[PDB]
């Protein structure tokens, strides 16, 4: 079961320094080289680089050469990419791939760096009832609002897991500073007034969970 | 003495500076040598090792093994490029890359110029010299690479002496290779000159081996 | 650099027909006969999956209507036929010349059921309105295509501030859309109105859907 773990977000004022982490697992860390790509949503992929795990020797391109480099740990089994000094570019999420056949097959958990003087703000849960109905659905909706937290992400279940079909999640959009983001659960009409549902959040930046009940109105 | 033990290679791809095939022998004095096997059989390249028996009869008893650079990379090719001579057939670390003991010569921009090097062995020792000679499989793997289609290479000593051309022809598939690439070895005495002359297909030595027997 | 390109953005194919996508590069990315070309396949929120390599070969686990062709710089991607799970973006890579160089992506979206959205309108919740504020939401649900816009009316008269807009990708499993509106108001701004009513307007109908309540 080859595994490349990456380590969790990142948010970080502009112009200090990030060490990024990459934990080979499931095969031979040696024998195999580490990409890594720059994913920022709609302006596409980028190549970062490469780093031969065994003479350890680096090849970056060209737009990276001067702020980026590649250190390996190989007693341990980890690779890492170091940014620095982080201008406020660069915003988007980084990849650790793998070397095969002069392609990249078992890509990385993903790593999403942020870059803003803001400081961290943990969310206000808000529970979404309907609390008005015709007796014309045999299937509500309910909803559960994040709205003015920082940095991304968030974690949004239901029931701790056990309500995973019809659920949908929403992006967030950015707001002076702050995310704001719905989610939504369908459930039938005869479990709601009758079983409890709960709305599960998790906001790692803070280290704050919240878990917000759904009742009627 | 005790016997050489090569890790995950043959006495080929040892030799030849095959990636993945690094013995930590670090024993400059074996008598003769143990081979660990694999598939790539040395040769991560399909090709032919000629008088490899002889060149194995050679690497033994042996009483010292000093690897030199014999033409350095850096200083040794202006008119045709060292880098870009690596396919994914000889990868390291999943990335194409090449025998770290020969230099895959190609044509510089759009042009082949007619090489020729000499090593005249400033060495007190009989100095093994490995080459290589690309085999392409289509005529325009041939002008694509080399640009020129009468192609030759032309290895000389005071003791071989060998003119060789190239074998243009589709091969079966090995390694997702329809060409060749033979591979050759002579011993140049102390105080000999052998030459380098080619205008293309030449897999041209970096390192080689001084050495002395018994 | 060897800069490929996208042909085309995005392409909208029917289920169980041929989806074609191809890239070219400027240089050639090809070399002792072989061609240094890959095909990755990312939907949102995960990483790219390896599809196809040097660059008809398929990788080990990846479905057999996925196929790659091409030679020097002309290179293609067929999957046939379309399925539901198809719905991601398609990345062209070569490895022929440093540095490596990504294509300009192909998001591919599938064509069914030409459904109307489900809606459902929340008020604001009574925590909320004890911090001052007060956002109302309207979600819209399984719609396609794509294309649709909404319009905020409190007490018949339209806004447009403190809206936002969020859609979703494209479902895996059922092909459709997802969107949510949100409305922020302050807390004295929300109670001197009664009525809140948001309406969309999707191809699947000639008037406004509505959907509101009166406070
Ligand atoms: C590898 O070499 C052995 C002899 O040492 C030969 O019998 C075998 O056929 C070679 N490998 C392949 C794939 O032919």
């Amino acid at each position: 079961q080859i595994q490349l773990v990456q380590s969790g977000p990142e948010l970080k004022k502009p112009g200090e320094t990030v060490r990024i982490s990459c934990k080979a697992s499931g095969y031979t860390f040696t024998k195999n080289g580490m990409n890594w790509v720059q994913q920022a949503p709609g302006k596409g992929l980028k190549w970062v680089g490469w780093i031969n795990t065994y003479t350890g020797e680096p090849s970056y391109a060209d737009d990276f050469k001067g702020r980026f480099a590649f250190s390996l740990e190989t007693s341990a089994s980890t690779a890492y990419l170091q940014i620095n000094n982080l201008k406020n570019e660069d915003m988007a999420a980084y990849f650790c791939a793998r070397m095969v056949r002069d392609a990249m097959d078992f890509w990385g958990q993903g790593t999403s760096v942020t870059v803003s003087s803001a400081k961290t703000t943990p969310p206000s849960v808000y529970p979404l009832a309907p609390g008005s109905a015709a007796q014309t659905n045999s299937m509500v909706t309910l909803g559960c609002l994040v709205k003015g937290y920082f940095p991304e992400p968030v974690t949004v279940t239901w029931n701790s897991g056990s309500l995973s079909s019809g659920v949908h999640t929403f992006p967030a959009v950015l707001q002076s500073d702050l995310y704001t983001l719905s989610s939504s659960v369908t459930v039938p009409s005869s479990p709601r007034p009758s079983e409890t549902v709960t709305c599960n959040v998790a906001h790692p930046a803070s280290s704050t969970k919240v878990d917000k009940k759904i009742v009627p109105r | 003495v005790a016997p050489l033990h090569l890790g995950k290679c043959n006495i080929a791809g040892w030799i030849l500076g095959n990636p993945e095939c690094e013995s930590l022998s670090t024993a400059s004095s074996w008598s003769y040598i143990v081979e660990t096997p694999s598939s790539d059989n040395g040769t991560c390249y399909p090709g032919d090792f000629i008088d490899y028996e002889e060149l194995r009869e050679q690497l033994s008893s042996v009483s010292s093994f000093e690897r030199f650079e014999i033409f350095p990379k850096t200083s040794s090719w202006p008119n045709h490029d060292s880098n870009k001579g690596v396919t994914a057939a000889c990868p390291h670390a999943g990335a194409k890359s090449f025998y770290k003991n020969l230099i895959w010569l190609v044509k510089k921009g759009n042009s082949y110029p007619k090489l020729s090097k000499s090593y005249i062995n400033d060495k007190g020792k009989e100095v093994l010299v490995l080459w290589g000679i690309h085999h392409p499989s289509t005529s325009a793997d041939q002008q694509s690479l080399y640009q020129n289609a009468d192609t030759y290479v032309f290895v000389g000593s005071s003791r071989y002496s060998k003119k060789f051309k190239p074998e243009i022809a589709i091969r079966p598939k090995v390694r997702d290779q329809e060409g060749r690439m033979n591979y050759y070895w002579t011993l140049v005495e102390p105080g000999d000159k052998i030459t380098f002359e080619a205008t293309g297909n030449l897999v041209v030595p970096r390192y080689a081996f001084a050495m002395e027997r018994n | 650099d060897i800069v490929l390109t996208q042909s085309p953005a995005s392409l909208a194919v029917s289920l169980g027909q041929r989806a074609t996508i191809s890239c070219k590069a400027s240089q050639s990315v090809d070399f002792d006969g072989y061609n240094y070309l890959n095909w990755y396949q990312q939907k949102p929120g995960q990483p790219p999956k390896l599809l196809i390599y040097a660059a008809s070969n398929l990788e080990s686990g990846i479905p057999a209507r996925f196929s790659g062709s091409g030679s020097g710089t002309d290179f293609t991607l067929n999957i046939h036929p379309v399925e539901e799970e198809d719905a991601a973006t398609y990345f062209c890579q070569q490895s022929n010349e440093d540095p490596y160089t990504f294509g300009g992506g192909t998001k591919l979206e599938i064509k069914r059921a030409d459904a109307a959205p489900t809606v459902s309108i929340f008020p604001p919740s009574s925590e909320q309105l004890t911090s001052g504020g007060a956002s109302v939401v309207c979600f819209l649900n399984n719609f396609y295509p794509k294309d649709i816009n909404v319009k905020w009316k409190i007490d018949g008269s339209e806004r447009q501030n403190g809206v936002l807009n969020s859609w979703t990708d494209q479902d895996s499993k059922d092909s459709t859309y997802s969107m949510s509106s949100t409305l922020t108001l302050t807390k004295d701004e929300y109670e001197r109105h009664n009525s809140y009513t948001c309406e969309a307007t999707h191809k699947t109908s000639t008037s406004p859907i509505v959907k509101s309540f009166n406070r």
